């Protein structure tokens, strides 16, 4: 999660995506990845 | 790695610089020859082996005072070619020292300033001393401040100007150049401290019990105030204060930076030890209106912010217990938009005594720098004095014939009117 | 470059290094053919030293004539 | 394992650390030369929590010292136990902030912080299992309250899952030493709530009150306030360095004392505290410790805890004692004071026991309680802030370095919202 | 999958709401922005600018072969490694094509 | 067996050797009188690598000293350990080159070199099994950069299968002491690539930076730079003179660090390096050595290694340590920095362990890495060369001794081709 | 095994030769009798037992100065028959000393030169001193240079000529012979250094604070410059420079070899020790336009190359740190086609003091030899002075009647025009 947010910061996209929005995106992707694996 | 450079211009400036430079040399153990028989670095510089050189420059167009300096006991201390001297005096004419003879000397002074600044690595700021009621002092101070404000920019400059007394005066034309110099340093100096002679005469008479004082006694008190202000940079303390930590605490607005000082205790050895000199009584004496270092009444106006320095064995809890008592009193009232107005500094080194001087040795002392709304009275009375003679254009021909324009007098009057209106506008409650 | 890289690309991966070395070498005669200097087919003072050596040798040869 | 690193900033934080590390070294028997000379085996088992190991068998603290001026760190090095600190960890600037929050957070603090962040990253990446960070700084100064809080955000951005401690001294209106205290206090509280996992407020006024009333010593100094703060600091992590009946790391306290993520401002207190002349009269028993622990005057803050209701409470007992007595006394202190405990969360007191008492004492207690009475401090800070801001006093100093009034308005609004939503739960009923 | 969700979310908000376009437009805009930042960082961009630079050493030869394969659909090469069928997609604004 | 001879030229090379041989003699316990006084048996087993044996039991280095002026060798003889050198090996001219490359390579250097080649041939024909030659010279001087490089070609023509080392100091544009540095640097780099099997660039600017930042000593001198270069030089051949877990001669490094025959320009660095005051704080561990080894500021060149990608790397550990830790740390330093390592050659770090540490140190590391970041030095050298050559400045001095501008054009073109083809592999991908 | 021969011709040449020969004898410990009560070999020769003989020859047609030399305290030092003297003076007529009376004396001087040269084995080059604005000086200097250029060929010759001041002049006809001598030495001398008297007068007045200087004070400064230039040949140094290493570093093109010198520090013992004389401040003073040893403004032109010598305890890193500062300044700009323009030399021997002289003893000094484009102004003003009188053919009859042709004046004018065009052509950027 913090490494992906560092990608967002390094590409000057942190103004478009908050930390909380980033965590929510990661959570939603994690959920669907886990459902697909199962 | 912290440094400060002091500028002395004019007869009064040089005579107070001598006074502060005996005191610093005595306080750091340096003999008058400059030889010791890591705190010195603020005012001095090491030459590699032996002597120390002050970070000071002396300026004057009239050579008598510099020649007196270069033959006294301190001839070996100062660098021979930083005592810049002229040939012809400005003779109390402001236009002379700003337009005619000061311009040819100012370049050498600026070269010396650069040569001193390149040596420093942690330059805190500049100090300048000048008696305002004189030609060369006010004019060269104005020109130097104007050059420094653009050569260096954001570096802090402090001005210890000596304004004329309300009624006591030595010249007859000093209101003109006082007003012009106030115009010049209003937009060019970060701090200005009031130092008129009459208040200090009264202080000496009442406390020191001297009935025939001379200028040296006044200059020693001023030197003690300077030492108390700059002690925090070169001695260990429980609550330190730096020069750059002033415009954030004493200057509410960029225009308002004229404040008046006080010192306590002032007492002679003949009756000093009979009383205990507690911190409460000295901090009460410091706030007494009769102990102001400038002849102004603080009871006639509000306070804006008080910055007050202690040194010695004072404990912070005793300081707080005394600030509370002052907040309690009904005769001292602060401005509405300032709930807390005190900045406190505590240092451990007690004040040093100069042999053969007036003050005795004590373990506790307090120096206050207070910004108050009552300062507008000196501006009003100087303005009234100026208007009386400017109505008939008296003494103007001595200024118009030295290159200054006719309209230059009016705009200084307008700026003083603006300052007086600003002081009234700030002091009203919301 | 061109025409010699398309010819090197027609040679199998095992001999392609050798064909690339031959193509660089074939670049070797071509420059001479293009230009005319038989000393570009591998990898004051020079002239002076050569001249001096020749002169000393010439003197020795002169001594041989002398012989 | 589960160790933490120490980071301190500003003069006040450096002076707090200069006694905290002395207390820790005396507890673990480490001489000022870094050589162990302790008596008990347990003194070395968990020394990796605070100390690193180097060649030659000596120990070095993993502390990072930062300030915008070199004086304070040049002074702390000459003090006792000053040689333990690694010279590489000293980072400083050449200018200072002058108690201006903008300078220490936007212009000067931004460029310097890269070097200190480099050594911070070096220290954290290396350690066995990180537990977290603890921060000591003052909210009454510019460089501290700016650089420390920006460093908090930078650390939180890189280690979102670790725990973060902050011991923050807020400027009380009683003992005021700086006139611009409300501005940088209000600006700092805005950023501190968003990133700090735990915050512990400490007031100089409460420390003076404690020293004058409980210890009854004549002349308090900063050394006594620092010693009390250091004892309180050490008491929190004692069970993480020593065995006990119920070990409880910092994360366990974080779970049990913070009901909602924005309510993490605690006030603390240490017991026992007795005068020199009465240290023989008293007998150390669990009832005697718990009656002094919940005493209102014993809190390290001027906030009056019987003006509100505790959301939760914690106690960290030290020494060997029976658990049944501790539990029954905790129940009794909660049955006799049901009016001051919120009713919709039952059993809101946490207890822990550590078998290793402080050196020289047989029993000790550290108290950390989350109460609704803390609203009064933010109320008075905001009151002074809005009294000073309505006239735009001293605003130009901040606005000249890229800051604007909008960030002041947002900070005031967020602070008032925090004040309101902190008391929202005080009137909440089940 | 995160990059697809990220592109779809960022460009779903004002001021740059691209929800009226295909989700590929939001994803392309992320790559265009990444290209712009990569160019700005004063770091090499050859992999972004030259898509045919996929293979070591023979990039110019492959570019010339691709031009010949496109100019006339199956240009016979004397010495080329392999023909790969690729798909290009263009969007055309045509009413009922 | 497998020994090497030492050949040095110019003033800079002579000063480097004057410390290299002192370091070697101190390592092997040889007194300045040539008498062994060592403590350990291993100090004598492989002394034939650098020292010859003469009657009377004393040892003499197999070094050859050459210069076009006699002053430097007349001065090095009076220094410590100056008597070890055989007087017969001293060869010098009576004129000098005056920093002119043409004079030291075409007119004067050509006639003198026969005598030095005679003694070089005498030394090489005699020795048991030749390993190779190592050359120390400077590219900023005329006689050195001319005669040394011509001697390189002459030696290579006669011993094509032996290995050849060159430690070359290139003129940096920051600290410039000669105006004609670009000409003889560019001319020398042209010849150096064609014949030297290994080349190691060293810059005075990087040495000053290291001395000022890592060692933090106040006044660097040429003795400190020479000592660092000497330690780095000794570290390379340590395992060839002492037993170890994985012996690795110079030829093994040549095989593993040079992918293509024209890419043999390395930059080196030595660890550990600590200040006098912090030598007690640090603890010597393999992680501590490897973190300093890959540090960018630790490189002996101003080239920034994070501006490019390493083609390969090498490390020569010294002291007794576990191999598992070394291998895992090498893997970790390569997994955490995958962006700075070229991807089409996996496992591109070579390691070696020698059980004999330096005298006074328990662990030491010598680092030799072939990186693409070295292009920046040739870029700036060629930039200055083409800035000066376009006006034909100082060209007549070179053209008056049989040289022409065509050899300048060819040298510039070949150097630019080297620069281009060295970075060609930086953008190469698999 | 390194030697140099100095030639002194004319009254000014002999009077500066005396000045340099007290200094050399004092610096090498040789008493005025020539007896000591291996560095001497550069200037002296050993006679087998006892005294030393200078490698110098004194020339003049007018016998007064030589007779004064042969009766002073130095009568025993010089060889009796190397003080060649004439009978009839040239009387400021150039044609006399080049065509009439100098030819009969030049053969003896050439015989003496051969007899001195056969003794030397490592002859570095020749030095020559001559005041240009005189008949015998300029004429005999021209004739000797022309004979030496063909007798010896490639040996280097250095000329320390003293050109007339811009406005201050002692003769009325000196432009004619100055222009003719510049014509003669333009194609015959490898280095020419500017030495006009007015600049050195200003230096003495400003720094040495002498209001009534004589020629001896000027000659002592010139002698100090010569000693600083030639120190590197006879003392050990970290960075040596030879005479032959000049045309490769300061002379971009064969025509351009006129450069102007400067020296620092210049200070009296009365105020020397009050300041530290760091390397940075002395290297700043050396580049000041007011401290040029020739009355030319460097701000009016570009720099081409700067060769500057240090001596004392200076460290190379401090030199580099000061070269960087000078490159930083915006008032000093170098030519486009020269990226680096500094050649630095460092020597260990501090400058020696002459008893009863002006300069004090210091541990650090710097001497710079700088080639700049601004030198064309002196040529332009000398040309303008020449044209005014050559328009009316004034004073020409004094030259035509001494064997010189009418057209000889024009071609010198054409060569000066060519030189001025060349200086303009070089200074334009590409
Ligand atoms: N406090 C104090 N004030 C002084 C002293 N000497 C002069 N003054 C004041 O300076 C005012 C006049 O300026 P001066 O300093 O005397 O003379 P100046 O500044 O050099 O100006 P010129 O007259 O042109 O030389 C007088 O009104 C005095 O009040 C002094 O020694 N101490
Ligand atoms: N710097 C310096 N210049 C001198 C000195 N003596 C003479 N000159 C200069 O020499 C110029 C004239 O040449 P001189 O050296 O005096 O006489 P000369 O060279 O022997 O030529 P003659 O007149 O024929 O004897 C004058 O313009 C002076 O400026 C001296 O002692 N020091
Ligand atoms: N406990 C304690 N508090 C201190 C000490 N020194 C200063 N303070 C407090 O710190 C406040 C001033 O903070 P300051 O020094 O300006 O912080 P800085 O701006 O980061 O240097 C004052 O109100 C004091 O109450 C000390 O030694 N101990
Ligand atoms: N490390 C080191 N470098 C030196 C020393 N002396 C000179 N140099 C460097 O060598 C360069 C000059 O080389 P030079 O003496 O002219 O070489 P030469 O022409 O062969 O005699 C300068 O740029 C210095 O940086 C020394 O004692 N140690
Ligand atoms: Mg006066
Ligand atoms: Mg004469």
């Amino acid at each position: 999660i913090p490494e992906m947010y560092r990608f967002v910061k390094d590409y000057e996209l942190s103004d478009k995506l908050s930390k909380e929005e980033h965590q929510t995106l990661v959570r939603i992707v994690s959920q669907e990845q886990a459902k697909k694996k199962n | 790695m912290r440094e400060v450079i002091s500028i002395h211009v004019g007869q009064g400036g040089i005579q107070v610089g001598n006074a502060c430079w005996e005191l610093f040399c005595l306080e750091h153990g340096i003999q008058p020859d400059g030889q010791m028989p890591d705190a010195f670095n603020t005012f001095f510089s090491e030459t590699g082996a032996g002597k120390h050189v002050p970070r000071a420059v002396f300026l004057d167009l009239e050579p008598t005072v510099i020649d007196e300096v270069r033959t006294g006991t301190y001839r070996q201390l100062f660098h021979p070619e930083q005592l810049i001297s002229g040939k012809e005096d400005a003779a109390n004419n402001f236009a002379r020292g700003h337009y005619t003879i000061g311009k040819e000397i100012v370049d050498l002074c600026l070269d010396r300033i650069r040569k001193l600044a390149d040596n420093c690595t942690g330059l805190q700021g500049f100090l300048v001393f000048n008696s305002v009621g004189g030609g060369t002092g006010s004019g060269l101070g104005s020109l130097l401040l104007e050059r420094l404000s653009v050569d260096y920019g954001k570096k802090s400059k402090l001005g210890f100007t000596i304004y004329p007394s309300p009624q006591v005066s030595t010249a007859v034309v000093e209101p003109y150049n006082s007003i012009l110099s106030t115009h010049s340093l209003l937009e060019h100096t970060d701090v200005a401290v009031m130092l008129d002679n009459e208040a200090i005469y009264d202080i000496c008479r009442r406390n020191l019990d001297i009935e025939r004082p001379t200028y040296t006694n006044l200059n020693r008190l001023i030197a003690q105030v300077i030492s108390s202000l700059t002690a925090s940079l070169r001695f260990d303390g429980a609550l330190n204060v730096d020069i750059t930590e002033f415009q954030t605490n004493l200057v509410p607005y960029p225009r308002i930076h004229f404040m008046l000082s006080s010192y306590a205790p002032i007492i002679s050895a003949e009756k000093a030890y009979h009383e205990q000199l507690s911190v409460a009584e000295i901090t009460n004496s410091a706030f007494e209106p009769a102990n102001m270092m400038a002849k102004c009444d603080p009871r006639h106006g509000k306070y804006m912010a008080c910055s007050m320095m202690y040194r010695g064995d004072v404990v912070p809890k005793d300081v707080n217990a005394s600030i509370a008592t002052i907040k309690t009193k009904r005769t001292i009232q602060f401005v509405d938009w300032c709930p807390t107005g005190f900045k406190v500094g505590i240092n451990y080194q007690p004040p040093t005594v100069v042999p053969g001087g007036d003050l005795a040795k004590v373990m506790r002392a307090v120096c206050m720098i207070s910004n108050s709304t009552a300062i507008a009275e000196v501006f009003s009375r100087l303005d009234h004095k100026f208007d009386l003679m400017y109505a008939k254009r008296a003494f103007v021909h001595w200024y118009v014939g030295e290159g200054m324009e006719e309209g230059e007098f009016s705009e200084a009057r307008e700026d003083l009117a603006a300052l007086e209106k600003d002081y009234e506008e700030v002091g009203i409650e919301t | 470059d061109l025409g010699l890289k398309l010819a090197v690309s027609t040679i199998g991966y095992r001999d392609r290094y050798t064909a690339e070395q031959c193509a660089y070498c074939l670049d070797d005669i071509i420059k001479s053919i293009e230009t005319g200097d038989s000393n570009q087919a591998f990898r004051v003072i020079k002239e002076k030293k050569k001249e001096e050596e020749a002169q000393e040798e010439a003197k020795k040869k002169y001594e041989e004539k002398r012989l | 394992m589960r160790e933490i690193v120490h980071i301190q900033g500003g003069q006040c934080g450096n002076q707090i650390g200069a006694k905290f590390w002395e207390v820790i070294s005396d507890e673990h028997g480490i001489d000022p030369t870094g050589t162990y000379h302790g008596d008990s085996d347990l003194q070395l088992e968990r020394i990796n929590v605070y100390y690193n190991e180097a060649t030659g068998g000596r120990y070095v603290p993993r502390a990072i010292l930062m300030d915008l001026e070199p004086g304070t760190m040049d002074s702390v090095r000459a003090g006792p136990f000053g040689q333990l600190f690694r010279p590489d960890n000293f980072v400083f600037g050449q200018t200072g902030a002058g108690n201006n929050w903008a300078k220490g957070h936007y212009t000067e603090g931004a460029e310097l912080i890269d070097s200190v962040l480099d050594v911070v990253r070096k220290e954290a990446e290396g350690c066995d299992c990180l537990q977290g960070f603890q921060i000591t700084h003052s909210l009454g100064g510019g460089t501290g309250s700016g650089m420390g809080t920006l460093l908090i955000s930078k650390v939180r951005e890189e280690y979102p899952d670790r725990i973060m401690e902050t011991f923050s001294v807020v400027p009380s209106p009683k003992v005021s030493d700086t006139v611009v205290e409300p501005y940088n206090a209000t600006l700092s509280v805005h950023q501190l709530v968003e990133n700090a996992d735990e915050c512990m407020v400490i007031d100089n006024e409460a420390l003076y009150d404690i020293c004058f009333r409980t210890l009854k010593l004549t002349t308090p100094t900063y050394g006594d306030l620092n010693h009390l703060v250091s004892a309180a600091m050490s008491g929190v992590t004692c069970c993480l360095r020593f065995p006990g009946q119920l070990n409880s790391d910092l994360r366990k306290l974080a779970v049990n004392l913070i009901p909602f993520p924005r309510l993490h401002f605690f006030m603390i207190g240490f017991a026992p505290l007795t005068s020199r002349g009465s240290q023989q009269y008293r007998a150390l028993t669990v009832p005697e410790l718990t009656q002094q622990m919940f005493d209102a005057k014993n809190m390290m803050c001027a906030a009056d805890p019987r003006h509100g209701r505790y959301l939760t409470a914690s106690a960290l007992f030290r020494g060997r004692m029976s658990t049944k007595e501790v539990d029954e006394q905790m129940l009794n202190v909660q049955n006799k004071n049901s009016s001051y405990f919120v009713e919709w969360i039952p059993n809101n007191i946490k207890s822990s026991i550590c078998d290793i008492p402080p050196k020289g004492l047989k029993m000790a207690v550290t108290f950390v309680g989350n109460s609704t009475a803390i609203q009064e401090m933010f109320k008075r800070v905001a009151e002074q802030f809005t009294a000073m801001f309505r006239r735009k006093a001293f605003l130009h100093w901040y606005t000249g370095e890229g800051m604007d009034e909008m960030e002041f308005t947002e900070a005031e609004s967020n602070m008032n919202d925090l004040v309101s939503e902190y008391q929202q739960y005080q009137d909440a009923t089940a | 999958d995160y990059i697809v969700q990220f592109a779809g979310y960022i460009y779903s908000k004002p001021p740059e709401d691209l929800r009226h376009l295909p989700l590929s437009a939001s994803l392309q805009k992320v790559f265009d922005h990444m290209r712009e930042i990569t160019s700005k960082k004063g770091q090499s961009t050859a992999l972004f600018d030259d898509y045919d630079n996929l293979f070591f050493g023979e990039t110019e030869v492959i570019k010339q072969f691709n031009k010949k394969l496109e100019e006339n659909p199956d240009y016979p090469l004397p010495q080329g490694y392999k023909k790969v069928k690729d798909r290009e997609i263009k969007f055309e604004y045509a009413l009922d094509p």
